[PDB]
Parts: structure tokens; sequence; C-alpha cells
RNA sequence: GGUUGCGGCCAUAUCUACCAGAAAGCACCGUUUCCCGUCCGAUCAACUGUAGUUAAGCUGGUAAGAGCCUGACCGAGUAGUGUAGUGGGUGACCAUACGCGAAACUCAGGUGCUGCAAUCU
RNA sequence: GAGAACAGAAAUCUCCAGUAGAACAAAAGGGUAAAAGCCCCCUUGAUUUUGAUUUUCAGUGUGAAUACAAACCAUGAAAGU
């Protein structure tokens, strides 16, 4: 049965990791800003690596989370770029999914030669109503088995609205 | 913090012994008892065994045939109320209460901000303790909703300070005296200008007193009386908005005015002179009282608490018609008035000669008694509601209690550090609030003659106080801008 | 309704710990475990002692303050708390008395040449250029100017001072241990 | 840096002392009837109290070092060990220490006719007030075992000492009563532990001052049977009963005023 | 996978604790008033906010697990004449104005005590698990109690209209929230802008046909009514204890014997073992 | 009896995998003007009880489940051990006696009890 | 452990786990779990005044160190710490 345990999107999370910090970092930030309206967040490096040329607490990467209609627009707009064709992987066992594009111009958006090119990480995390149980402060709980999002149920959902193709074995 | 110093090695071993108990041995010795009223009558000899003071009511009430409970005293050397008999025949002194208990005012509600200046005056409504008006050194007055601790109509009109305010005893009209030249009558509910402002006095307004209800005809509004620094007094009619008769006996400024019991204005003035002023003569003087070596500040009457409230007793349960309001106004008056079955209103004055003279103006233009005691000037005087104790505020940081009937000294309240500006009573005639040049207000237990509770709160000088008639609530106002309300 | 309670023997009290010691003679077969009417006798016996304990306590003196509204560690005006005595009853203490009195070598010497120990005002020494005050030990020390500042005059000069501080810090933390021992 | 100093500041010695902290240990042979009585007895000594979950192998009169080991760890002078056996059924062993060393021991075996807070009618109370006390017996004064039991329960259940005391706090009373008088030679009688809540009434024959007190039971009802008893050494009494130390013809007046008699 | 040894090893948090509603760390501090300086009884106004509902509760502290002196509720307000806006701040303040009257009324001071007198009832406010923020409806209920003349110590701060960048309060802004005039203003906004949303929200009010300006005045009247009759009344009820019980047990599943379980296994080893 | 809120004991209350829930009450839920906080109305904040739903949470039931707890002459009067004997033995250590006396092991039963206030076909 | 373009043994995001191979100033042994770990907001401290320690040459109603107590200060809606 399903009335109302449907399959809404929790959130889209766009992400750009940068090898270096400086102009090229704050410009990647600026891309996520004007695309989201929201100010993005700068993750720091967790330890020093050396073969990547990075140090503990360097500021290495920006990202932004987007929820509700604006999420679905940028989803589909990027989803276009990927030919409406993902893979049999791409979907997690717990019923989320993601993809990338390279070149941030292939989905609206002009170029500007004083900004350069980046690409993006798209990641789409799914739920039903009552996911709040595992997220609110008061009466905090864990969601029961036959309410959990799965790979089967999300792929079926994807194959339907959007109309897109799965690919691979 | 300088301490109360510690108990000594012997004084511990005093305390460590078991002792005393309350006991009451039995107690049945047959000691003779006389009964006496503080008014006049002696009533003649019983001789029972010893009993609790609750029972000596029930012995009296069947004898006189009332059901009125009664307060008791004995040994008048001493003056102090088995509880007597441990101190050693007994002349028992009985006296009526008006049965009640107004509570000790302890806690603040948090400080109500508003107008951005010092607060000059602050009067409760008579009929309810929710409604309370304040006059500031900002040109606005403001009426506060006191249950919710918030402004009920921020009120505008004047173009200088507002020095005194008063609520009419029927409770229809508020009046606001000003540092310019004007009086503005207000409705509480609308908060709007009732016609044009009352203009007539040439300099600023000093105090405002209402014509009380039991004189005024049932289905006519009470007239206002207004004293001013030019020295005249005018009598304002609220409906027509025009003065009937200016009255111009005093040469210097009039410090305050009061409307009396029997159609008689009293006006305490800066020409060292107190003018008893009949209304029926249409602006005319009858008697001119002279004692003081300095000017006269303030003028208290025995009836003034009853005349201020006018019909609305502590419940605030309203009169259904003006003909009822006549009788309710007359009955609250005639609780206090007939003390020996005769309308003997006492008048009392303060002045900078450090002295209060006691007056009975209908009987004699001489004074009765000279209350002399204070070092620096007395400022406020107050009768207690029942006309029984007088108390007066002074600039030597101390408040002196004087018996009302004979102007005889009782005691002094000590506690205040800096100069005391004004005082007010609890309606039951037990507690007594006072305000100072320092932060603190204090409340004074009159029965034990002692400090009940100090209450700090304000950041600066505190000019005005008043106690609500029911006796939940006490207001305050002063130099730090914030109106604090105080409660149990 | 009757409050006062006679006994044969007087009761010996302890109003510090709040206790009433009763030496009056008990019956066996009242308090024997076979008895049906056992407990009401213990209630009847105790109620007397508790009444006698209270009838002392209410006849004590009591504090009655005039302070009110946030008496920040004390009582309101219209409480009225009862002034108890100390315990007569001698407990044993939890731990032995805190008296590990050594002299510690300095203070021996500071007796023999006194050296009245000092007025001890506060941290902040005065700097001249800068105009402002600035301590000393605390923050931006008159200790650590030489490390931060920019030229020295007359092998490095700064790290010699970073050594020669830590010698004196070692020396104090060493000179503890002998006085900790002895 | 200065957190776990304040542990050692509290755990160090002190002139005006803290509350003696209770520790209820389940032994090897504990059982559910005893585990109730533990908690019912603990509920009075709240807050100043700790319980274990585990069942520990201890034998007080054989070997003491685990008890000092627990006492020194937790900083808890009052210890109660729970044992049970066919000799000593429901054996509550009460221990106190002096500087993490054993002061005394006393074995109280609980009788079969105990009653718990669940059983009685449940009535008003407050968490961790001062109790009142009554001790019914001359033997409490005279006889050294009962002096030691008198020395226990006051030290156990009083909590914080104070100079100054409210009316409304005086809600309930502990009652210790020795089971009848006895002569030397005989068996030692039981000690009856009863707990009453007060109810005032307006008495008339007292008046306004003195009320009529009426007691009501709430429990826990316990009846203690005495076992083996380890007493302190006479020097250690002289150490333990010692004041902190903290004038002739010289008196403070009122107003301070250090006056001196000439004579 | 879990190692069976580990499942034994771990020690459960407090059963009530484990439950999200209630927190044991906070309780300890409320367990003892001080309690070293003096011995005193303790009263606390426990406030929780439940969906479609307002609840206010006041609880003695006791090793029994406590007793309640007074009980205040949103369903009472309809009896006082307010159906509407239970979730709103204004409604919470009324609950405070009301709770205090009933306890005072039962306590009997207006309308073992010795050496005087009435005494002033002091109640330390419960936190709950709610976050602390200025203009919280929790703190609205606190302010309600103050009209009642209950004393918890407080700040003007956590009311709405508290200026961050100066230590000041507006009583007019606080006055609006008591009435719910601010909520009424939003209704006015909805009336002027759109009516799709207006149908959806305040639909019950609209059935009443009450107006926002009038509602403020209606709210004012209700406060007055509460003071007049704060004693409380209990509903008479339809259907007994026993019926409610009986109808409930129609849908309440019930135990089994070892004997029944023994058959189920024997039955199982008959079927699922012996060669299909 | 069910349910909410507060709890006392703090696993007979938890964990793993399934199943059921009439009423009311919890709950999920809808909305971003107001006070408020976020990278984000997801958390928190406020507003409504309307558009919906028992799908979870929650509460019961189910299982020779995983654990935990109680009872016992199940193991066992066993180990350990105070005390006594010019007991034994080259020693290591162990019987005799007068007294106390565990735990695993093994079998049997159970799977949360209950204080206060309101509200339900 | 399972996923996401560039992206790899180590770059960030997301879901489920470590009863604590969390780091609790330390050392262990216990238990805090809406913490004492990590992150953000708000702020003096070697305060001043009096009984027990001890030292003075103007024995300086204590002048100053030291032990304790009380007012105060900080923070929080408070309980408090």
């Amino acid at each position: 049965q399903n009335p109302m345990r449907d399959l809404k999107i929790e959130k889209l999370v766009l992400n750009i990791s940068v090898g270096e910090s400086g102009d090229r970092l704050t410009r990647a930030s600026k891309v996520l800003e004007q695309l989201s309206g929201q100010t993005p967040v700068q993750s720091k490096a967790r330890y020093t690596v050396r073969t990547f040329g990075i140090r503990r607490n360097e500021k290495i990467a920006v990202h932004v989370t987007v929820r509700g209609p604006k999420a679905e627009e940028i989803l589909e707009r990027g989803l276009k770029v990927k030919e409406y064709q993902l893979r049999d992987r791409n979907f997690s066992a717990t019923g989320n999914f993601g993809f990338g594009i390279d070149e941030h111009i292939d989905l609206g958006i002009k170029y500007d030669p004083s900004i350069g090119i980046f690409g993006m990480d798209f990641y789409v995390v799914m739920n039903r109503p009552g996911a709040r149980v595992t997220r609110r402060k008061r009466c905090k709980g864990t969601v029961g088995n036959s309410h959990k999002t799965t790979k089967e149920d999300t792929v079926s959902w994807f194959k339907q609205k959007y109309d897109a193709d799965v690919l691979d074995k | 913090s300088t301490l109360i110093p510690p108990p000594s090695k012997k004084q511990k071993k005093e305390a460590q012994l078991p002792r005393e108990v309350a006991i009451i041995p039995k107690d049945l010795p047959n000691v003779s008892i006389k009964f006496q009223a503080l008014d006049t009558g002696d009533n003649a000899l019983r001789v029972p065994g010893a009993i609790s003071e609750k029972q000596l009511e029930e012995l009296l009430n069947q004898l006189n045939g009332t059901s009125v409970p009664y307060t008791f005293s004995c040994t008048i050397k001493a003056s102090d109320p088995y509880s007597s008999l441990i101190k050693p025949q007994i002349t028992l002194l009985y006296t009526p209460r008006a049965v009640f208990k107004v509570k000790p005012v302890t806690r603040s509600s948090s400080a109500i901000a508003g107008h951005g200046s010092t607060i000059l005056c602050s009067a409760f409504a008579p009929h309810t303790s929710s409604r309370m008006v304040t006059g500031a050194g900002d040109n606005t007055a403001r009426i506060w909703d006191c249950d919710t601790q918030t402004p009920m109509h921020t009120l505008k009109g004047h173009y200088n300070w507002v020095l005194c305010v008063s609520w009419s005893p029927d409770g229809e009209v508020i009046a606001t005296g000003s540092m310019d030249n004007t009086i503005r009558l207000w409705d509480p509910k609308s908060g709007q200008c009732l016609g044009d402002a009352l203009r007539g006095h040439s300099k600023w307004i000093t105090s405002l007193s209402w014509e009380p209800i039991h004189l005024v005809k049932p289905g006519s509004k009470p007239r206002l009386a207004s004293s001013s620094k030019d020295g005249t007094i005018k009598i304002w009619d609220t409906v027509s908005r025009v003065c009937q008769y200016t009255m111009s006996g005093h040469t210097n400024s009039v410090s305050c005015v009061k409307w009396g019991g029997q159609g008689l204005l009293y006006s305490g003035s800066h020409d060292r002179t107190v003018r008893v002023w009949d209304i029926n003569s249409q602006g005319r003087c009858i008697n001119i009282l002279k004692s003081h070596a300095h000017w006269v500040n303030h003028l208290s009457l025995s009836t003034d608490y009853a005349l201020r409230i006018g019909a609305f007793d502590h419940t605030g349960k309203k009169p259904s018609t003006p003909e009822e309001a006549q009788k309710k106004a007359l009955e609250n008056y005639e609780k206090i008035c007939k003390k020996n079955g005769n309308s003997e209103e006492m008048m009392v004055t303060a002045s900078d000669d450090y002295t209060m003279f006691l007056w009975n103006p209908l009987k004699s233009t001489k004074p009765i008694a000279r209350m002399t005691g204070h070092q620096k000037l007395v400022n406020h005087v107050a009768f207690s509601p029942d006309g029984r104790y007088i108390v007066s505020a002074s600039f030597d940081n101390s408040i002196k209690l004087w018996d009302g009937r004979d102007g005889k000294f009782i005691s002094t309240f000590r506690g205040h550090v800096a100069s005391v500006y004004q005082v007010a009573w609890s309606s039951d005639c037990r507690l007594l609030v006072s305000c100072s040049k320092d932060t603190t207000l204090k409340v004074w237990d009159v029965r034990t003659r002692k400090l009940s509770v100090d209450l700090p709160g304000h950041k600066d000088e505190v000019y005005t106080v008043d106690w609500s008639v029911d006796g939940k609530r006490v207001c305050s106002g002063g130099k730090d801008k914030m109106v604090r309300l105080w409660t149990h | 309704l009757p409050v006062t309670v006679e006994k044969p023997i007087p009761v010996v009290y302890d109003l510090g710990n709040l206790a009433a010691f009763d030496s009056n003679v008990l019956d066996k077969n009242d308090l024997d475990s076979s008895n049906a009417r056992r407990e009401e006798k213990i209630k009847s016996l105790t109620r007397d002692n508790v009444q006698l304990l209270i009838n002392q306590l209410l006849s004590l003196p009591m504090k009655t303050t005039t302070e009110s509204v946030g008496g920040t560690g004390g009582q309101s005006s219209v409480m009225t708390l009862l002034q108890l005595p100390d315990p007569t009853t001698d407990l044993p203490r939890e731990k032995p008395l805190p008296k590990a009195k050594a002299m510690t070598k300095w203070e021996k010497f500071a007796a023999k040449k006194g050296i009245k120990p000092k007025e001890r005002a506060g941290k902040m020494i005065y700097d001249e250029a800068s105009g402002e005050w600035v301590p000393k030990w605390g923050y931006k020390g008159a200790n650590k100017k030489l490390d931060d500042q920019w030229l020295v005059e007359v092998i490095d000069p700064r790290t010699l001072n970073r050594a020669e501080r830590k010698r004196l810090v070692k020396k104090n933390e060493k000179q503890q241990r002998r006085n900790m021992k002895n | 840096n200065a957190r776990a100093k304040r542990a050692l500041v509290k755990r160090e010695a002190k002139l005006v002392e803290n509350v003696k902290q209770a520790l209820f240990i389940p032994g090897q042979s504990c059982n559910k009837n005893l585990h109730d009585i533990m908690v019912d007895l603990s509920a009075l000594k709240k807050p100043d109290m700790k319980r274990f979950n585990r069942k520990n192998d201890i034998h007080p009169f054989e070997d003491m070092s685990p008890l000092e080991f627990f006492s020194e760890k937790n900083d808890c002078s009052l210890m109660v060990l729970m044992t049970s056996s066919k000799k000593r059924k429901n054996n509550m062993t009460f221990i106190r220490t002096f500087g993490y060393k054993i002061y005394d021991m006393i074995e109280l075996m609980v009788a079969d006719n105990f009653k718990l807070l669940s059983d009685f009618k449940k009535l008003t109370f407050t968490v961790g007030l001062k109790p009142m006390f009554t001790f019914q017996g001359a033997a409490f004064d005279t006889h050294p075992v009962y002096k030691q039991i008198k020395s226990l329960f006051l030290d156990f259940f009083r909590g914080e000492s104070t100079d100054l005391q409210d009316v409304a706090g005086l809600q309930h009373v502990i009652s210790m009563t020795i089971q009848g008088d006895f002569q030397d030679g005989e068996p030692l009688p039981n000690v009856l532990f009863r707990v009453y809540k007060l109810k005032s009434y307006k008495s008339d024959q007292g008046g306004k001052r003195l009320p009529r007190i009426e007691l009501v039971e709430i429990g826990p009802r316990l009846d203690f049977k005495i076992g083996r008893i380890h007493t302190p050494s006479p020097d250690m009494v002289t150490e333990a009963h010692k004041k902190p130390k903290q004038k002739k013809n010289v008196e403070l007046d009122i107003m301070g005023d250090k006056l001196g008699r000439i004579h | 996978a879990k190692s069976s040894a580990y499942s034994s090893r771990f020690q459960t948090p407090f059963r009530r604790r484990r439950e999200g509603k209630t927190d044991y760390y906070q309780r300890k501090r409320l367990v003892t008033q001080h309690k070293a300086k003096y011995n005193t009884p303790k009263y606390r106004l426990v406030v929780r906010f439940t969906n479609k509902d307002i609840i206010c509760q006041i609880i003695s502290s006791t090793i029994t697990g406590d007793v309640v002196l007074a009980a205040a509720y949103s369903h009472e307000l309809p009896r006082y004449g307010i159906t509407h806006g239970l979730t709103n701040w204004a409604a919470a303040y009324a609950t405070g104005l009301l709770i205090a009257r009933r306890t005072l009324q039962k306590l009997g001071l207006d309308e073992e005590a010795v050496e005087d007198g009435p005494r002033p009832f002091k109640v330390f406010l419960d936190i709950g698990l709610q976050r602390t923020t200025t203009g919280a409806r929790v703190f609205g209920a606190l302010k309600g109690a103050s009209d009642g003349g209950l004393y918890v110590p407080h700040s003007e701060n956590r009311f709405p209209g508290w200026d961050f960048e100066t230590e000041e309060i507006d009583p007019e802004l606080l006055r609006s929230y008591i009435f719910g005039g601010h909520v009424s203003q939003y209704m006015e906004e909805l009336a002027d802008d759109d009516e799709e949303r207006f149908s959806e929200l305040f639909k019950g009010y609209l059935a009443d046909d009450i107006d926002a300006d009038s509602l403020e005045d209606i709210y004012t009247s209700a406060h007055e009514a509460i003071r007049a009759d704060p004693a409380f009344k209990p509903t008479e009820k339809k259907f007994t204890k026993e019926q409610y019980a009986a109808e409930s047990k129609k849908y309440r599943q019930t135990k089994l014997s070892k004997e029944e379980r023994a058959a189920r296994v024997a039955a199982k080893i008959a079927a699922l073992a012996g060669q299909q």
C-alpha cells in the first residue's frame, strides 16, 4: 500500500573540491552562490597529505545544499547534460543517487574569461514523509524497515518521472 | 559587609540547654477585667479564667449584641497588647478593625520602559488596580495597564511638563496639571481631548483636587479645583469647560489645595497662611489660619483617603445608579466620620519651620497641638485612612508617627539614608510605604513600629509612589524613567 | 488536642542534629514480634518524642530579615528561619586535619633576614614607549619583549634568553621537590 | 588543566567538612528482596549516594583492602555491603572509614517481616531534606555496641550540617527503638527502624504556637539483628574525635567593642 | 552483524532517559535546590507543547516520583471562551494568567504556617527539552504566570521585541503578543493579498465570521473572565471505566502458553524438515 | 483497560526479524508575513488544526531468536579457610577435627512493574 | 562498509555503524552521554573587610603576607554552577 508514504527529494547537495585555495577557490564558491542564491560553505582539509600538496585546516572545498522546487530545477537542468542516462551503480543501497558534470557552462550560465571553468558533483538524497523521526530533537527514533528508502524503489521512481534511462548490468 | 558580631563561647552553652516551652500552665486564675473603648465609653467588671484573644471577641459580641470583631490592648507606662499576663488588674482597651488583610508588598514586576524622561507623578484609578496614570517630564502623560504591565493609550496634548495628575472619584475623568498654564481633562477608555484645554491660570499648576461625590447631586458630574503658582485657585466645571469663580486671597504661590467634607476648600500656601474657604459664598474666605514661621508645604485631611476613592470600596463592585453612588459615597465617609457621632474632620499641615500644627477649622481657628520633632523640613503629611494615626515625611531621613486625635508623638521609623519625599498607606491601616532620594523604597509595619521589608529596584532618585486601593499593587516613579510596579 | 507530654525521666536533646534521646523503660512483650498490636505502640511512643522535639524547636529564636528580591545566597523577608545551636553529639570526622606544615627553606631564611613579605598589588607594570600600561606576567609580558621585538645588538641572542628563562623555571620546579620531600 | 584540580580540592581535607558520601555495594550473594531494601534505604540518603551494578566478591572480616580501594577511588566514607547466607540472611554490613582506612564494621541482618515503600499508602515527601530523629533506649547512651549504632545512623542520615533551619523542611522522622530492656549476660535484642511523616493540627490547648503532631507511617519498615562488630583502636578515636582549633578577662561587647575587665 | 558478547557488554541508558522527551543530566541540578544552605520544598511549572494543543503542568519533587498541585490546559480556554489559536503565543500567556489563580484559589490566601503569615509561593520554572530563543511561546507562558503573580526570576530578553544591540524592551510589542493582534494583522494582510490562502487558514474563525480587530478585543475580554472563575470544573463523561476497557480489549492481542508454542515447533518439524 | 504529561526503579524495560492497531490522544503533516536561527524553514523559529494519513514513530503481540533476571539438597557441603593435635612427609604439600562456605556448570520459570493529574466508544 | 564527473592508496559531500580501538588537564579504576571531546556567543581576578597563623622597632585600632568566612564580580530564561 502507498497513500502518502510517497518518495519526495530530501535535498540536492552540489560540491566542488579544489586542490588549491585562492582565487580559484573563491571563484568556485561564487559559482555555487549565484546558482543557489545561498552562501556556500568552506570545508577544511582533515589532515596533511603532501602528494596532494595540502595541509591540515587549509580550506579545501566548497559546497551548498538546496531543498524544494529550486532543487528540482537544477537537478533536471544538470540531469539533461547527462543525456537522461545514469548507471546501475550511481544509486546507493539506501536509495539515494548522484552524478557529475564537467564544464559548468553546459546547463545555462555564461562563461566569463576572468572566472575559468569548473565542474560539479550532484548528489540527490531521497526520503519519505516521517524521515523527521530520525532528525528532530524530541522523541528521536529510527525508521522501520518497510518505510526505508531502497535502491529498487528509487530507481523505479527515477525510471518513471524524468523518464530517464538506467543503463548497464 | 560589616556584620552582626558572633555569639561568644558562653552564649553557645546558653543556647545548647533545653528551655522554656510555651506551656500555658492551665491557666485559670480569676483576675478581673475592665472593658474600655478608645472613642469614649467605658463598658463594667467581669472576672473569668484566662483565655485566648479570639475568645474575648466572642465574649464581647454577645454582650454588645452585634453578630464586628475587635483589636485589643492593655497597660495604658508601657502601652503593649495570658500574653499580657506573662509580663507581670487589667483595663482592656478594645477598638474596631475594619476586617481585612493587605499583604506585605515584596516582589517587583520587571521595569516598564516608556517615555524618555523623569516621572513627576503617578496616580492609581480608584475603582480598579489595573488602571494607573503617570505624568512625566516628557510632555506626554501615560496610562498603564498594570495587570499586563503595558501601556493603555500613550497620551499627548501638552507642550510642557505634567507636574500633578488626579483620577476623579466617580472614575469617569482624569485631570492633568502642567508646567505651562493649562489643564486637560481626559477619558481613560478613548484617551482623547475632551474639547479645548482649560486655560485660566497664568503660571504652573501645583495640585488638583476633585469635588467629592456625597456633596454632588445624583446625576451630576464632579467639579475640579486647581491651585497654581500665581496664587489664585479656580473651580473648573467639566461639562461647560469654564470656571465659575476665581479665588484670590493668597499673595504668594499655593503649594496644595484640598476639597473638604462640608463644602469647604483648604489651601496651603507660601504666605505662611491656611485659608478655610466656603463654596456656598461663591468665592469667599471665612477663616484665615496663621501659625507658621516659614511657608506651608502640603495639607492633609482626616477624610482624604475616603474623598479620593469616593464610593468605590476595596472590591471595586460598581454603583448601579447615581442614587446608589450617593449612598455608597456617604457610607464610606460615615464609616470614618462619626467617631463620637459628630463630623469632626481634622486638618494638618507641614512647613519648613520643622513643625506640624493640628487644626479643627469648624470648631476653632486656634490650633489644637504642635507636633515638633524633625530637624530638617517636613514635606508630605498623611493621615491613615481611618483618621487614627498621622505620619509625615521629612528631609532628615526619618518618618515620624503621630497620634491623630490629640497630635501626640508615637514613634519614629528609621532606615532611610537620604531624604524622604512622600508616603502612602495600606487601606487596612497596617502597612505604610515610603520613597527616598536614594534608590530604595521601604514598607513600614505600623503595629509593631518597624521595617517590614526593604525593596531596591530603581537606578536613581524616586519621586512618586502610590498604593492601590484593593492593596495588591504599589506603583513607583522617578529619575531613571522606568515605572516599576510592586506586589506580593 | 492535648499537646504537652509528661514522662517519668527527662528527655536529653540534641537540637543541632535534631534528635531526642529517651531513657524511659520499655516493655518486651509490647514490642515482641508475635504481637498483633505492636506498631501502634511504636507510633504512640515516637509521637511523644517528636512532639517533645518540636516543642523545643518552636521555642528557639529565629532570624527575620528585611532584605528581599534576589538575596543572592540567602533568605527572603517573609520566611522566618529557626536559629539552631551546634551539635552536642560528637561524631568521628571524615578525614584527618589539613596540617602538612613544612617551612620550605625560603621561609626559614626569610625569618633570619626579614624580608617582610610584600604588599603584592597586581600584575600591570608600566611601559615607557609604549605610553600604555601592559603587564609583566599575564599577556604581552615585559618578559617577552626581547623575543618579539625587532633588533637586539651583540650565535643568536633571543634563544639564549628562551634557554635562560627555562633554566629558572626548571630551577623552581626542582627546588619544589626537595621541600616537597622535607 | 584546572578541571581535575577541583576533584582533588573536594577530595582533600577541609575544616568545615562536606557530606559523607554513601556507597551501596552489592556483594556476591545479593538478592531481589535485599536489592529493594538497598534502594528504599538509599532513597532517604539521596542525593549523596552511589550504587554499583556489579556483584563484587568481598569478605569484610577476612580481607579489607577492596573496601579501602573502593573508598579511595570514589571518595566515600560511608559504605554499605550487601551479603546473604543461610547463617546470615539479608546481611547488611555497615562500614565507615577515616582517611581511607577502616574505622569500624557492624553487621545488621534484616528480619523476615520487613515492609517497603510500595506496600504502604504513598504520601507526600521531598528529595533529600534533613530528617528528624528519635532514639528510644538508655542502652543507646550506655552500651558500647548501641553507642556505635547511635554513632552510625546520625552520621549516615543527617546530610548537611547547618546553623539555621526552615519550618517546612521538618516533614519526617527516623525512629530507632531497641526491642525491650535487657541485662548483661543475655542475648542482644533487635533494633527496630521505623520512618514516620508528620501532620500538624491546630490544637487549641496549645494555641497558635504549639501544634498537635500526628504521625503517619510510610516505611521502609526494617528490623535489624546484630552480628559481628569490629571496633576502632583507642588512638584512632583520639585522632578522629579532634577539633580543628579554629581571652581571659577579654570580652566582645555588642557593637564589637573588645572590652577588658580590670578587677 | 552484531557480536552476541557485545550485546551483553553494553549498559543501557536510563529507560526514561533513552526516551527522547526527558533528560537526566538537567534533573540532577533541579534534584537539589541548593540544598546546603537550607531545607525547603520545591515547586516547578513543567511546560510541554503538543500539536493542536497547549499544556501547562506544575509538579512537586518527591522520591515517589512526584505530585501535581495544579493542572492547566488548552481545552479549558474554550470553556473560558477562546477556541482559536492554541499554538499561538497569546494563548500560552492566558494559560499562565489562570494556572496562578487556581493554585492561589485552592491555596486560599485571597478570595504548618506559624510565626506569620500568608507567605509568597515561589516556583522555579522548568526548562523542558525546548531550545531557548527570544520570543519563544514557552517564555510567553512564563509572562502569563507573572500576571498571575507567580515569581520565577526572569529577563525581559527572551520575550519578543527585545533589542539585541541595546538592553531595552518595548512593552507595546509585548502588549500586541498578549492579545494576538500581531497574528490578527497577518490575517488583514491575507485579506488584502489573495484569498486562496485565506480560505485554508483561519477557516474555523471564518465560519464564525469574527474579524481580526474584533478578535483582539475578544481576547481582552477572555483574560477578565478567567480571573472571575478560576476554580475549574471536571467533565461528567459518557460511558463507564468498564465499557472503555471492554471495547479496547476487542483490538488488544493476547498471550500464549509454552504448550501452544510446543505444538507449533512439533508442527514445524513435521512440515519443514521431513522431506517436504 | 487504552492514551498523553511528569516520573520512581533504571535490560523481566534493551536488541534482531516479522505482524496488528475501533475510539480519542500522540504523531507525521501543510505555510513562511510576524519574533527567531540556519550553507539550507532539514534541525530550531513562528502561524493553522485547515488539505491528508496510520506508512513510520509510539503501544501491544510473535520467536525451542540474541541477552538479562529470579529459584534450587543442579554443581556442593566441593574449592577456599579461621582454630586445634609432638598428625603424616626427605621435601612439594595433604588427610583428621570445630566452625564458616563461594562461582561457573546444569535444570526450571519470566520477558517490565507502578506514583500523580487530565482525557477517550 | 556502501556510493558521487574530473578524482587516483590519501581531496569533499551522503547513508549506516565503533557503549566508546570518543578524549575526558593527568595516572589508573568506574561512569558521565544533549559531555568534561569539537564548534559558537558573553566576560574579571594578584577584589575588599574581619576573627585564627607570624613579624615590626613609633605595636604603626592593624601595616602586609598566610588559613577561613562573608559581601561582590562573571554567566544563564532561570535551577544554578
